[PDB]
């Protein structure tokens, strides 16, 4: 939950009531949620009339420092008292903090889905087909009768937008180990959800 | 009903099947063939010889020694699966079929060397890679045609992967800036600061 | 009593049909399983399911033996049994009769 | 004291859905029976569904469950012909007990309705492991001179083969080759009218 | 169906007849080596060496020999097929005795043999599960997501082939559902009736 030097003095400035009012601070802050979610954003975010009156650097740089507290917020799933006890040691008012937590609350649930939807993973698999056949003979070999399974998985990798599929041939005691493995796994994530 | 050392499920069909033939033997012989087969899972290593020596005066095939060391393994890895002891595992048998006789002789030994199996299963337990060993190489730049004064340093870094047992390593290898190297390893820190609480 | 169990459970225990070698259970689970699986095995011409589980309400065990009497004269049995003597446990009328069915299966 | 064609024991998906649909209305279950066949034929159609979500005020919970359900029941409906599936047993076994009598008709019609065909058809197509040829294309030469050989005359045959995977292959064949691979189909062609023959004769007893 | 033998492949037959029975069995013991340890022309040298006797011929009548034996277990057609079959040969009656004898004494080991032509397609080995939950990430640090880690094995024309996969809690269950299916047609009518009419 470590911040930098940057932030604090960007945190410092945001309290002044000469540099910010309430409506600059509130469309100073919404400015900032808009350009974290949304991926259609430009320059708009600081072209609001209200803003201009303050220096485009002190604007900007605590801009990102909003930015960045949020980002660290979110990622360390941060709750009410601990933003609020950060913020009373930024001399901030019961106003202003108050303010925070709201817009912290009104879209945290888009903020906590985004953070959640970077990094790879295995390939997931999706679903299952099988072919049931009765082998007969091959080229060398001309009576047998034994039955063979063919199965088929649907999966798709992260890593390439595509849906390749997994063949392999089995039989039935092939088949039974395999059900038996499955059906193990499956106990042992009931036994998981029992404790 | 049920058993335990099948994970709480009812036992398995061939297990029972072959059970009996196991019985059909000597319980000193076993307990040299529960050893051999207990010691080939423990790493040391199976002499086929030695087994097929052991039941050769029972003139069984290849069919009965193939599921009788098939069983052994199943049912010791199955037991030590969840930590059974030798007292409920010789009930259990028992009620199996096998003789209080047999049960006793191979519990004598299982019972005597649970725990460094029990350790070599969470050491080959599954996993998909592991860290061999890193080597690293430190670069300090003078100049350049790019830019004539430079002064700054570099890290080299390589990573050796082990996919299996048994299998070439396939070693990583990679160009680091300083900037990148301190995240890197600063990252590495927080992820072993909580990785580190859960034990 | 258990002189002829011995030994019928016995021939079921090596006819295929190990189960039969389990301990705690009455013998009604054992031989009924055992003849259940070897009409089966020997596979004649059956259309209707033969399921059951150990120690069963007879709810659904009376409708099943009604079932198997009304298959097992279907599949040539050689001797004829009667729906309420099958819950007697009349091991004189299956001593012969699972002979013809262990040695088929 | 019948087996129903969805198994011995009921899958928790169906079962739960039928308390699920008795308060639902038909036109909201049409829809989505709707959307549930369209998905059969391998179409994308996750939109309309969430719009239905949304207009009707549906948690995901409850929609994906019966959405399964559906799936479930109509995929082991449709495995079955039609004469080993009889509309009286199936709406039997559909027996009202935490079921609606209007939704069965819907069941019917899609199930006995124009679109069966289709759906067999690409039921069908889901029978096939490995890869078909897509086409044959071939050139016959007659080698007349060589660097190793004056004069040569050897038939040679050129052959070409794609498969449905993307695979394109080609390669030569001699003659001897080629007189195998003739005989050998045609032994394949005379098994297979054997088996084909079989198939009545042994199966109709 | 019935090996009603061609004319070019009995010509080769010719050298047996005139040979005794004392050689016959040599050369079909010959014959068995040849499918097991391989074939060796120097073992006409051998011959040449210690009887005087042409390679040429021997060959021709051991590759004949050889190549009755194989499409005779290839079919498991009866004995008194294979005796009506042979009676074209003009062999003595002892020496069809120890044709068919020997036929009959090798048939499942050449079959096991034979089973190895037909193509070759992916085949399950083995199959590993892990079970594991995600707890933390560069981005968010306290989640919940968990995952079961699959590791299948595949053999293909005999080597070993590995897959790394993942998969969710109801996924499974469609699966163990689906496969629990796979392998309940066997039991029903349809299956039954197919697998019994044929044999």
């Amino acid at each position: 939950m470590e911040l930098s030097e940057s932030v604090q003095k960007g945190f410092q400035m945001l309290a002044d009531p000469r540099s910010f009012d309430s409506n600059a601070f509130t469309l100073l802050l919404r400015a900032a949620f808009q350009s974290l979610l949304d991926a259609q954003a430009d320059e708009a975010v600081l072209d609001h009339p209200d803003l201009k009156h303050i220096d485009p650097v002190v604007l900007k740089h605590c801009h990102a420092a909003a930015a960045t507290y949020i980002l660290e917020a979110g990622k360390h799933r941060a709750d009410k008292s601990t933003l609020s006890t950060y913020l009373e040691d930024c001399k901030f008012d019961r106003e202003r903090i108050e303010l925070f937590c709201t817009e912290y609350q009104n879209n945290k649930n888009s903020l906590e889905i985004l953070l959640g939807s970077i990094g790879r993973s295995l390939p997931h698999i999706t679903d299952v087909s099988w072919r049931l056949e009765y082998q007969i003979k091959t080229n060398q070999l001309h009576r047998m009768y034994r039955p063979a399974y063919l199965v088929t998985l649907s999966v798709q990798n992260t890593d390439s937008p595509s849906y390749p599929e997994i063949s392999f041939s089995c039989s039935m005691e092939q088949l039974q180990d395999l059900v038996g493995k499955l059906k193990d796994a499956s106990k042992s994530l009931e036994r998981a959800t029992q404790l | 009903m049920r058993f335990r050392f099948c994970g709480d499920l009812d036992c398995p069909d061939w297990v029972l099947a072959e059970i009996s033939t196991l019985a059909k033997m000597s319980s000193v012989k076993l307990r040299l063939l529960c050893s051999q087969v207990l010691k080939e899972l423990l790493g040391q290593g199976i002499d086929y010889e030695k087994i097929l020596k052991l039941t050769a005066d029972a003139k069984f095939e290849s069919g009965d020694v193939k599921a009788t060391v098939a069983v052994l393994s199943f049912i010791l890895s199955s037991a030590a699966k969840h930590s059974v002891d030798g007292e409920s595992l010789s009930s259990e048998l028992q009620q199996l079929g096998l003789p209080k006789e047999h049960a006793a002789s191979l519990c004598r030994c299982y019972e005597e060397k649970q725990s460094p199996l029990q350790k070599h299963l969470r050491v080959c337990s599954l996993r998909m890679n592991r860290l061999a060993g890193v080597g690293w190489r430190v670069d300090y730049t003078l100049s350049s045609s790019l830019l004539q004064s430079v002064e700054e340093p570099m890290v080299h870094l390589r990573l050796e992967v082990a996919a299996a047992p048994g299998t070439p390593a396939q070693p990583v290898a990679m160009s680091l800036s300083a900037d990148k190297f301190q995240v890197l390893l600063a990252e590495l820190k927080q992820a072993q600061t909580l990785m580190s609480s859960l034990g | 009593q258990n002189v002829k169990l011995t030994e019928i459970l016995e021939l079921l225990v090596a006819a295929g049909y190990f189960r039969a070698r389990i301990k705690g259970l009455s013998p009604f689970d054992k031989v009924v399983g055992g003849m259940t699986w070897c009409i089966t095995t020997c596979n004649f011409d059956v259309d209707v399911d033969l399921l059951f589980q150990e120690n069963s309400t007879i709810g659904q065990k009376i409708a099943l033996s009604e079932k198997i009497v009304s298959v097992l004269p279907r599949m040539k049995c050689p001797h004829q049994l009667e729906p309420h003597q099958i819950q007697g446990m009349d091991f004189i009328h299956i001593f012969p009769v699972v002979q013809w069915l262990v040695k088929r299966a | 004291g019948r087996v129903s064609f969805l198994g011995a024991q009921l899958p928790p998906e169906v079962a739960a859905m039928a308390r699920l649909l008795g308060d639902l209305d038909r036109s909201t279950f049409r829809k989505l029976l709707k959307f549930v066949v369209s998905s059969l034929q391998g179409e994308d159609c996750r939109e309309a569904v969430q719009r239905l979500g949304v207009s009707a005020n549906l948690p995901e919970e409850q929609l994906g469950a019966l959405l399964a359900g559906m799936h479930t029941l109509l995929q082991q409906a449709l495995r079955l012909p039609p004469t080993s599936l009889k509309p009286d047993t199936f709406r039997d076994q559909l027996q009202e007990l935490c079921i609606p009598q209007d939704l069965v008709g819907d069941l019917a019609s899609v199930v006995f309705g124009s679109q069966r065909p289709l759906l067999d058809s690409v039921a069908q197509q889901q029978g096939a492991w490995l890869p078909h040829v897509a086409d044959f294309r071939w050139r016959v030469d007659v080698a007349i001179s060589t660097s190793a050989l004056a004069r040569s005359l050897q038939p040679s045959v050129l052959m070409q083969l794609k498969l449905s995977d993307g695979s394109a292959y080609r390669f030569e064949v001699p003659t001897a080759k080629f007189q195998e691979l003739r005989y050998s189909v045609a032994l394949v062609l005379k098994e297979m009218a054997d088996l084909e023959k079989r198939c009545e004769r042994r199966l109709q007893d | 169906m019935l090996l009603e033998l061609s004319e070019e492949h009995k010509e080769h037959l010719a050298f047996l007849p005139q040979v005794d029975s004392a050689v016959v069995a040599e050369f079909g013991r010959i014959a068995v080596e040849f499918l097991r340890r391989g074939a060796n022309p120097k073992i006409y040298e051998g011959a040449a060496r210690k009887l005087n006797v042409s390679s040429d011929t021997v060959q021709h009548g051991v590759e004949g020999l050889t190549y009755l034996l194989t499409e005779s277990s290839k079919l498991m057609i009866s004995e008194l097929d294979f005796q009506d079959s042979v009676f074209v040969l003009g062999f003595s009656e002892e020496l069809n005795k120890l044709l068919l004898q020997l036929y009959l004494d090798n048939r499942k080991e050449i079959r096991t043999i034979l089973s190895e032509l037909a193509p070759s397609l992916p085949s399950y080995h083995n199959l590993e599960w892990r079970l594991d939950v995600q707890l933390a990430s560069r981005s968010l640090r306290q989640q919940i997501k968990p995952a079961v880690t699959i590791k299948l094995h595949l053999n293909q024309n005999g080597d070993h082939n590995t897959k790394v996969l993942q998969t969710d809690p109801a996924t499974l269950l469609h699966l163990v559902q689906q496969l629990e299916q796979a392998l309940e047609e066997m039991k029903t009518n349809h299956c039954r009736r197919v697998v019994r009419n044929i044999k």
